[PDB]
DNA sequence: TGCTAAGCGCACCTAATTTCCTGACGGCAATCCGCAC
DNA sequence: GTGCGGA
RNA sequence: UUUAGAAGGAUUGCCGUCAGGAAAUUAGGUGCGCUUAGCAGUGUACCGCCGGAGGCGG
């Protein structure tokens, strides 16, 4: 019954997950897209309607734990291991898997759809956002939450959007070889993480997280993104992300 | 295991990591000029575990 | 509390050659493995 | 509470 | 309802000895800065006076 614009300013993240089998880096977008859908829960629970149909990623300042090289290469760093479960649980020294971990600022662009959408949803949100991680990193502070009408209302970045057609026309022969035949024609692009896709089939196995809901066995896809600034940009819905679910694919596309 | 959000109602997910994909990434990327990271967080005896 | 309005700021040509750039010794010890018997 | 088994 | 949920990297330390940068030079020719104006704005406020602080006379 009526649309509009919040935007989460300039909050910071400590501590996020960044490794997703062969991409160590920015994470990926379906831990964005559920932190607003867990923000989105949260506030549902307060018996405040609201709908989130789409969310803009802008980005203002990185590190990522570790350090560089003479070469000019990084070396990630990881914190010691504790007790971890198992048959090795008392012992003293434990195991080092494959871990990543990163340091964001960066600012959300969310469209809301609801009944009402006033500043009083702008309170509730910052009451509900004391208690959120996003990936699986801390949220240390906050600027301030508004709302926006326009394009000129949004602070300085660089925002976040799908290359898929620099992909699908390069190279040949597999995938992979058009992946690195494009990363190395121009050079600010990056690879993401976009989603999943099924390798068995819908039914219900023992030992699941909840017991009641349906199962599949995933894998996750990859593809490719760039940077475009907010100053050079066209639309809003040109930087928005949302969700899309075929049949045995769970993806994040900007339509 | 993670949720994902399936027309009003949700699915749940089980990842399962690739092997033979991240066994070519690296002979791949061996011979090329594109930004790398080398990660050297296992050892010899949890590899063959 | 006021402190100007207009225009413009070159055309040429060049920027050296030689000789060489060290010999030694060494670069840590500890720990980070599930599983079937 | 042991010892195996590879790169 | 986020490749979810968890984590102490620690202790110690002698970089040192020696030394020749060096020789030669041509920066040169030309040239219109320039038309107008009131230091104004008011150019600054003095003695008192009772009161005791607060208020009018010249």
């Amino acid at each position: 019954m009526m649309k509009g614009y919040i935007l989460l300013e300039k909050v910071n993240i400590e501590n996020a997950n960044a490794f997703n089998n062969i991409i160590v880096g920015i994470p990926a977008i379906t831990s964005f897209l559920g932190f607003a859908r867990a923000l989105e829960r949260k506030l549902n629970a307060k018996e405040i309607a609201i709908r989130i149909n789409g969310v803009g990623l802008e980005f203002h300042e990185y590190e990522l734990k570790g350090y560089k090289n003479k070469r000019g290469q990084y070396v990630t760093s990881c914190p010691l291991p504790g007790s971890i479960p198992g048959q090795n649980e008392k012992k003293l020294d434990a195991h080092i898997m494959n871990q990543a971990y990163i340091d964001l600022n960066m600012s959300f662009l969310l469209e809301v759809e609801g009944p009402h959408v006033d500043m009083s949803t702008c309170k509730s949100i910052k009451s509900t956002m004391e208690t959120l991680r996003i990936a699986g990193g801390i949220i240390r502070n906050y600027k301030k939450i508004r709302l926006i009408d326009t394009l000129a209302d949004i602070p300085y970045g660089y925002f976040l959007t799908l290359r898929q057609d620099n992909l699908n026309d390069a190279a040949g022969d597999d995938m992979l070889d058009k992946m690195i035949h494009a990363l190395q024609q121009e050079d600010t692009l990056v690879p993401i993480a976009v989603g999943f896709k099924a390798l068995s089939e819908v039914g219900h196995v023992e030992g699941q997280r909840d017991p009641e809901k349906d199962h599949c066995f995933v894998e996750s896809i990859f593809s490719l993104g760039g940077f475009e600034c907010s100053k050079i940009l066209e639309d809003i819905n040109s930087c928005l992300w949302r969700y899309k679910t075929e049949e045995g694919l769970y993806l994040c596309t900007i339509i | 295991q993670v949720f994902f959000p399936v027309g009003g109602s949700y699915h749940l997910l089980s990842i399962l990591p690739s092997t033979v994909l991240n066994y070519e990434v690296s002979d791949r990327l061996y011979r090329s000029k594109i930004p790398k990271i080398r990660l050297r967080l296992l050892s010899s005896n949890a590899a063959s575990t």
